[PDB]
DNA sequence: TGCACGGCTCGGCCCGG
DNA sequence: CCGGGCCGAGCCGTGCTTT
């Protein structure tokens, strides 16, 4: 759905061509994602090479330490790269001082 | 490297049970069979006691902010620390609603009744239960009184055993 | 302190509870645990794959996850037969004659 | 997934126009007028004037407009960059943000009318921006999220939480 | 297994519905002589008790006795869809399901899972009754709703050649009265001043569902108890016992 | 390594104060907002250990504080846990009391829970409630990671941190 | 380990002989006295969730017109106005707005209040140079006050007087007695703890039978003829987490059986009035009619034990008695800086003035949601008792004594967590005659 | 003390349910000729006039006059508790309670508290008005229920035998017209041209519930508000005055 | 570790008088 | 045909505590 969302915004409100052009999940796998813990201001980037049966994100345990994150009962976030490179804006964060957590303000490419 | 394998690693259930209960009651009647069926674990008078230290809390202390708490609208979000002496609210035409609900304090009390029945619990949490019922029927003696009367009655309750034992 | 929903497995220490195994399966050795799935089953299904567990020796907390390689439980059947569990398909068959868990199974920790 | 303690379709205030589901769709059909506040934006050229990025007659970015406190005297953004950020007439700190009127149905059949996409029942948006700019999200994301049915978050990405193993 | 067949369904759902409103999980009892129900609500307020004799039945065959024990819910939602130019069909085999036929323009049969309920024996000797109303199903439901908007208590005063229903509120009253004079009133069997109250919920459950042309009879005393019966196609019978106020 | 967010979110405010209780002489002190409480204990623990370097490296001196402070601090952690959390981790009186004897910064912050405390109007204290962030700062990090602080100190080369040590 | 007091016994001194008294007393308040009719719905089929507002807001509306009669007694006060037709008044009037303190501000020019009444709420300021802002300075929500002043059409209610319901100043002293009579208070035994000193209580049982040590504390002795205690008489179940261990008697019944068997050993002439508090097996929220009959049968089955409520007002020779607890100090110490609990005389005084033994709702007392108000003190005592604070103390306010006795339960851990000082074993002796304290004695040796 | 006696207890209901949707609490001047009421919308926008005269009523006894003020609820529930066929009886006694008898099959009675209302006596005697327009209940319910589609205000517009109505929104539009052909418009006094608005919710409420063989009179003016009257019985009539938006 | 539980309102559909 | 009775979504609030 939201691969599709994204198609729809590059042919319409931009009016460029379509990048995902996905019918199945498994038209997904080569494409990047970003994972955020909750607790963290950057990126890292992923990449889809397969999909389970299972209610679990599987990894590489350096991709799991990358995010300061344990695996013992933590639960982390992915979405795709082209959807944050569109919609992401510093203008639309709290004032407040817990306003900058859960922010990819910058990603890891290594 | 690794040093043990596995045929697949998806393989088994893949939903806990424990998402599939509606009820408190039905969750506490599976978690007790289920510690009943191993034999390792002891169910009877250490899962039953440590869980009613998990409702008692819950008892107690939602009985404490019926006493002490504030009242609201329904229309506006207004919160008053006293009910308006009117008995709507003054800025609107709305009428008032409680915080805390009469049924929010005995929500928990038919399974803390069943688990204390049931298995073997020291006499300590027993009486705090018994005690607990009793208070709670005893605060509202002059807003809810008992009109109601009964054709069967001595459902083989265990508070009135205890009194007259 | 136990929630009411949320069963208590072992006592502490106590024979007939989880056999300790050391070693590291292809999806565990972070922070996670190894588990047969034939003990999934056999306890009503209330531990699935990626549920949390708070655990007593090692640290405090772990994710479950598969491995068919170690040994199941030990069950004793509604007419006084003895069985060991060590396959999926098995625990699948016989759950409902089950009459008290003799043994829990193993648990691999790295 | 992802969703707000109220789920949220789109980073726009609509106050209590829209009721307790905070739905734009359903106030911008019964005509209602909401009160809240927004970033106006104003075009250099023609003088077009609104909650918007680019002007429709002409089709040009806006500029940010700056509201003084005290006397609500309004400055584009390259007046107020020579002023400082400071109103010379008054003494104060300007502000991007004021208390305003949206008449949403316009809002909403032009960004219908922009993205073609009709068929839409609710468009759930929020009671007040929390940013210190109060800057709005374009109406026409909200509408094609809610079509493909997809949420938003607070920094305006769609995200997907999951247990994680080895 | 047995066969059971019935004419006009709608009035069969009917029954079952005005049962289901007070109990959740019940038995039927079916026997050589018919079929009977008897269960108690949770709150031990109000015990029903319902009979049906095979002189009611066109086609009734089993070989013996046996109780059959289903969710009251899912019975009263499967009898539901039921017309009321339709013939309903009740039958069952070795296997534990429940085959239910409507038999209209066309057949349709539904399988309900049985289950199994404690049967506890309760009942209750035949308490001292001084009092017997027999009026029609629409005075007593009227009475009943105009109650409803004054107060949460009945009051019931019976005195020879005056039978008047009476419910007060906190500034609002509202009486019914009427003699066998009037039309209203079958007819009074009273043998002393009779005064009572009961609740307008349980009342107002109970006595949802009765048809104008209905002969009701109550049975009630001092402080005592209630008793309500209505006849059911003739042969039939339904007690409702509802305990007192105060 | 640059990941979490404690130099953004957990260090609200970094200010200079004066001993007038005692000698009038100038010292460093830490304001710690909300989010320090989902930073972790090694983050709080290294945040109070630079701040200490950063202080040393500044030439100040000391903070000294007044026993009112000490009382005022125990109560805030013993009313913070009965009221609010668990804080996972109970640190002795006697350990709250050797702390912050042996500080050489102020570990302070704005109010983060609605509860009032006893010792009002404590000199260099602008607030008469909860400081959460700072007490769990105080709580799960130099004290529950005492052993990887001694540690760090260790590799660092850093002196007056014996007390820690001993 | 389960000693209970089974077999103390304490015998009267044969070398003393107590002199004949008339027994002339009678209870002349208990809560389980008035008759509180439930209220009735607005409708036919009301819910839970709108009998209790409607029974909080008659509570209040109750509290408001108990304590408005009483205001208007002084001749001082005049012209009493409702605050709901103040639009209607000229500027040059002198009027008075009687009602509830919702709120009280502070500011560089005074205090700013929120009056409200059964007609609208009104805002109030009271300049700093008032001759009555000291007093209007310590006042907690939620009591009656009046406010005199000048009205002004531009909202705000500008004033110069602030009234509480107080004391009268002037009394008519009451006729003497034939012969002196003595009586004894007691509170907080809090029987079935660790921290309860048996030993000292012990003492002090000897004490009333004729154990004496002085000619004038044996002719006290001879003299005592009565005996009140204010609650907290055993330590409870389940009041805190972690108790368990805190207790020797971890049973109800038998912490009950002990109390009783205890409180036997005194003279047959000598008769109890017991109240309960906060840690008995009583109503939850005050006030509490009594014990729980099934749980406290052995104390009721003493032969000289009168039970009594809380609150409630006992005449002993035409000499009134105000018996409570005493929970509703630690709101007023929160509240006004500059009280702590080791000087408990002042705000009990202070609860004294504003006539009322528990004002502010929602702060650290359950009040039970009642139709009427009870807690108002309607007529005035001569003397007030109280408990609850662990610390002894006396004073004396227009006329009127005013006790806080002292506890027999020696400081725990919560107590030293928290720096309050205990003075356990501490017993004050009042004379019927005067109403006043005349003597204290110490029993802190031994516990 | 007087006892009055009506017909037909729908109507009278039916009449007070639409009397009871602008105000709440009113009073009603029971006098020889009759009873009169006028009301005042809490908002100060729209005028209820009620003229009740003696003909109409089977039985009318009254000596002296006296004011009745009661709460609209109460009233319109026992009103509406009565059924097709009975009998609606008045009667007030020395008591300060106003008794509402009900007579059919049974003697049911409901009993009310009076309130006192204060009475704001204002005449309006007769105004400018431009045109004057009889149509029947139908046509401008249906006209009403047609325009709340697409906005929230009516335009009315009256010309030289033509009657037109319209409403105007963001997109939609709805106009409806209507001439001495149509069976509708009974006839049309105008003297000059003349066009105003009103509000939607006030006009929904007052037009609802009027029966479809009615001749509702309607006059205006521009800028001016709008009067309604139709008749009851051919003797008793209602009169509406609502004030105009913008 | 926070989620799990109660209560109030407001339309959209039957179903019946 | 027109008016209620009723469900099903939604949106708010709340979870031991010695003087
Ligand atoms: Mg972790
Ligand atoms: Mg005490
Ligand atoms: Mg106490
Ligand atoms: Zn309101
Ligand atoms: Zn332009
Ligand atoms: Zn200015």
């Amino acid at each position: 759905k939201v691969a599709k969302f994204v198609d729809d915004l590059l042919e319409k409100f931009y009016g460029l061509p379509r990048f995902y052009n996905a019918e199945k999940m498994e038209d997904l796998i080569g494409h990047l994602v970003i994972g955020l813990a909750p607790h963290t201001s950057a990126g890292i980037v992923g990449r889809i090479i397969g999909f389970v049966d299972a209610l679990v994100g599987y990894a590489h345990p350096y991709f799991h330490a990358a995010k300061r994150r344990n695996c013992d009962g933590d639960e982390d976030a992915v979405m795709l790269l082209l959807d944050a490179l569109l919609n992401f804006s510093r203008y639309y964060l709290p004032e407040k001082r817990g306003g900058k957590m859960d922010a990819p303000l910058v990603i890891t490419t290594r | 490297k690794f040093t043990h394998d596995t045929d697949d690693i998806a393989l088994g259930p893949k939903m806990s049970l424990y998402k599939q209960l509606g009820d408190m009651e039905e969750k506490v009647r599976r978690q007790l069979e289920v510690a009943k069926r191993i034999r390792a674990v002891d169910e009877h008078g250490v899962a039953e006691k440590i869980l009613n230290s998990h409702l008692i809390p819950d008892l107690r202390g939602n009985l404490r902010s019926f006493t002490r708490q504030e009242f609201r609208c329904v229309k506006c979000n207004t919160k008053f620390r006293r009910p308006p002496l009117n008995g709507k609210c003054p800025v609107c035409g709305g009428k008032i609603v409680l915080t805390v609900s009469k049924g929010a304090i005995e929500k928990y009390l038919g399974t803390a009744k069943m688990l204390v029945t049931e298995y073997n619990v020291k006499n300590y949490t027993r009486q705090r239960i018994c005690l607990t019922e009793r208070d709670i029927d005893s605060l509202f003696e002059n807003v809810f009184p008992e009109t109601q009367l009964t054709l069967i009655v001595n459902p083989n309750d265990i508070c009135q055993r205890l009194v007259m034992a | 302190e136990v929630i009411g929903g949320r069963p208590l497995f072992s006592d502490p220490s106590k024979p007939g509870g989880f056999r300790l195994r050391y070693g590291r399966s292809r999806a565990s050795g972070f922070a996670t645990w190894g588990i047969n799935p034939a003990t999934m089953i056999l306890v009503d299904e209330f531990l699935a794959i990626g549920t949390q567990l708070k655990t007593e020796r090692p640290g405090k907390g772990a994710v479950v996850t598969p491995v068919t390689t170690i040994e199941g439980p030990i069950v004793k059947l509604k007419d006084g037969s003895v069985l060991r569990v060590d396959d999926y398909n098995l625990a699948l068959k016989v759950r409902e004659d089950v009459e008290e868990i003799l043994y829990l199974g193993d648990a691999v920790i790295a | 997934e992802r969703k707000m303690k109220p789920p949220v379709q789109v980073l726009f205030p609509i106050g209590l126009a829209g009721g307790s589901s905070r739905d734009i769709k359903k106030a911008a059909e019964e005509g209602k007028v909401a009160e809240v506040e927004i970033a106006f934006f104003k075009c250099p050229k023609c003088g077009h004037v609104g909650p918007e990025h680019l002007c429709p007659n002409c089709g040009t970015r806006k500029e940010l407009l700056w509201v003084c406190p005290r006397c609500n005297a309004e400055y584009p953004e390259s007046q107020a960059e020579g002023y400082n950020y400071t109103c010379p007439k008054c003494n104060v700190k300007l502000r991007p943000y004021a208390k305003r009127k949206i008449r949403p149905s316009e809002l909403l059949n032009r960004a219908m009318e922009n993205v073609k996409v009709y068929g839409v029942d609710k468009l759930k948006g929020v009671m007040g921006m929390t940013s210190g700019w109060k800057m709005p999200e374009p109406l026409e994301k909200g509408l094609l999220r809610a079509k493909n049915d997809v949420y938003v978050f607070k920094d305006g990405t769609i995200r997907f939480d999951a247990t994680d193993a080895p | 297994p047995f066969e059971i067949v019935f004419e006009g369904a709608k009035e069969f759902a009917q029954l079952i519905e005005t049962a289901s409103r007070l109990i959740d999980e019940a038995a039927f009892k079916v026997t050589e002589e018919g079929i009977s129900m008897r269960a108690m609500d949770p709150s031990r307020v109000v015990l029903i008790d319902l009979n049906l004799p095979a002189s009611i039945f066109s086609k009734y065959e089993v070989d013996g006795e046996e109780t059959i024990g289903v969710n009251m819910d899912h019975l009263k939602k499967v009898l539901k869809r039921g017309k009321a130019k339709e013939t309903l069909i009740l039958r069952k085999g070795e296997e534990n399901f429940l085959e239910i036929s409507l038999q209209g323009t066309a057949t349709r049969t539904f399988k309900l899972p049985l289950i199994d309920v404690e049967e506890i024996e309760v009942d209750l000797p035949e308490l001292p009754f001084t009092a017997k109303v027999v009026i029609l199903g629409d005075v007593i439901k009227e009475a009943v709703k105009d109650a409803s908007l004054v107060s949460d208590s009945m009051k019931f005063i019976a005195k020879e050649n005056e039978f008047t229903m009476r419910a007060e509120g906190e500034t609002q009253e509202v009486e019914v009265k009427l003699t066998l004079e009037d039309e209203g009133l079958l007819d009074i069997e009273v043998q002393e001043e009779t005064k009572s109250a009961y609740g307008i919920s349980y009342l107002s459950d109970m006595v949802k569902g009765l048809g104008k042309a209905d002969e009701v009879t109550i049975k009630f005393g001092n402080e005592m108890p209630m008793q309500m019966e209505y006849y059911i196609r003739d042969e039939g019978r339904l007690i409702f016992l509802l305990a007192p106020r105060v | 390594e640059g990941i979490v967010s404690a130099p953004i979110e957990g260090i609200a405010n970094v200010k200079i104060k004066r001993n007038t209780w005692a000698d009038n002489s100038e010292y460093l002190a830490l304001y710690y907002a909300g989010p320090i409480r989902s930073s972790g204990g090694t983050a709080q623990a290294l945040s109070v250990l630079v701040g200490d370097y950063v202080r040393r490296k500044l030439g100040l001196d000391r903070f000294k504080p007044s026993e009112k402070h000490i009382e005022r601090m125990v109560e805030e952690v013993d009313l913070y846990h009965r009221a609010v959390t668990r804080l996972q981790y109970h640190p002795s009186p006697e350990e709250v009391r050797l702390a912050m004897r042996n500080i050489p910064i102020e570990i302070t912050g704005e109010a983060t829970d609605d509860v009032e405390v006893s010792h009002r109007d404590v000199p260099g204290v602008e607030t008469n409630q909860l400081r959460g962030g700072a007490i769990l700062v105080l709580a799960e990090g130099v004290l529950q990671k005492a052993k990887k602080l001694v540690k760090y100190i260790d590799k660092m080369g850093i002196e007056g941190w014996e007390w820690l040590k001993e | 380990e389960y000693s209970k007091y089974e077999d103390v016994v304490i015998e009267w001194n044969p070398s003393v002989t107590p002199v004949q008294i008339e027994k002339n007393y009678e209870v002349k308040f208990d809560v389980r006295q008035v008759k509180l009719r439930p209220p009735k719905v607005k409708n036919g089929s009301g819910k839970e969730g709108e009998i209790i507002v409607e029974a909080y807001a008659s509570l209040f509306k109750s509290r408001l017109s108990k304590l408005k009669r009483i205001l208007r007694e002084n001749p001082e006060i005049s012209n009493v106005v409702d605050i709901g037709k103040l639009n209607y008044v000229s500027g040059d009037e002198e009027v008075t707005i009687i009602g509830l303190v919702n709120s009280k501000r502070e500011t560089n020019r005074g205090l700013i209040f929120e009056v409200e009444d059964k007609t609208g709420i009104v805002k109030v300021f009271l300049p700093k140079d008032s001759e009555d802002y000291r007093e209007a300075f310590k006042v907690l929500p939620d009591a009656v006050v009046a406010f005199k002043g000048f009205y002004s059409k531009k909202g705000i209610f500008f004033a110069n007087k602030f009234y509480l319901p107080d004391v009268p100043l002037y009394r008519k002293q009451k006729p003497p007695l034939e012969e002196k009579v003595y009586a004894i208070l007691i509170s907080d035994i809090h029987v079935g703890s660790r921290e309860f000193c048996e030993k000292a209580f012990l003492k002090f049982l000897e004490w009333l039978n004729g154990h004496v040590e002085s000619k004038e504390e044996e002719e006290i002795v001879s003299r005592v003829k009565y005996l009140i205690i204010a609650g907290d008489v055993v330590d409870g179940i389940g009041i805190y987490p972690g108790q368990y261990s805190d207790l020797v008697i971890p049973d109800i019944f038998d912490q009950y059986e002990a109390l009783a068997n205890l409180l036997a050993n005194v003279p047959e002439h000598i008769t109890m009035f017991i109240g309960p508090g906060n840690a008995d097996a009583a109503r939850p929220a005050i006030p509490q009619p009594e014990f729980y009959k099934e749980y406290a049968k052995p104390i009721y089955k003493l032969k000289n034990a009168i039970i009594i409520s809380n609150p409630a007002v006992i005449r002993l020779h035409g000499r009134d008695f105000l018996i409570a607890h005493g929970r509703g100090i630690e709101d007023v110490v929160s509240f006004v800086p500059g009280l702590t609990h080791h000087k408990p005389g002042l705000p009990m005084v202070e609860l004294l003035k504003m006539r009322h033994l528990a004002p502010t709702f929602g702060g650290k007392v359950p009040i039970a949601p009642d139709p009427e108000d009870l807690l108002v003190i309607e007529e005035v005592p001569d003397l007030v008792q109280m408990g609850h604070v662990h610390v002894y103390d006396a004073v004396v306010y227009r006329g009127v004594q005013l006790v806080n006795s002292a506890t027999w339960q020696a400081q725990t851990e919560f107590q030293k967590m928290v720096n309050i000082v205990p003075t356990p074993a501490k017993v004050p002796v009042v004379d019927v005659e005067s109403a006043r304290v005349v003597k204290v004695l110490d029993f802190s040796g031994w516990c």
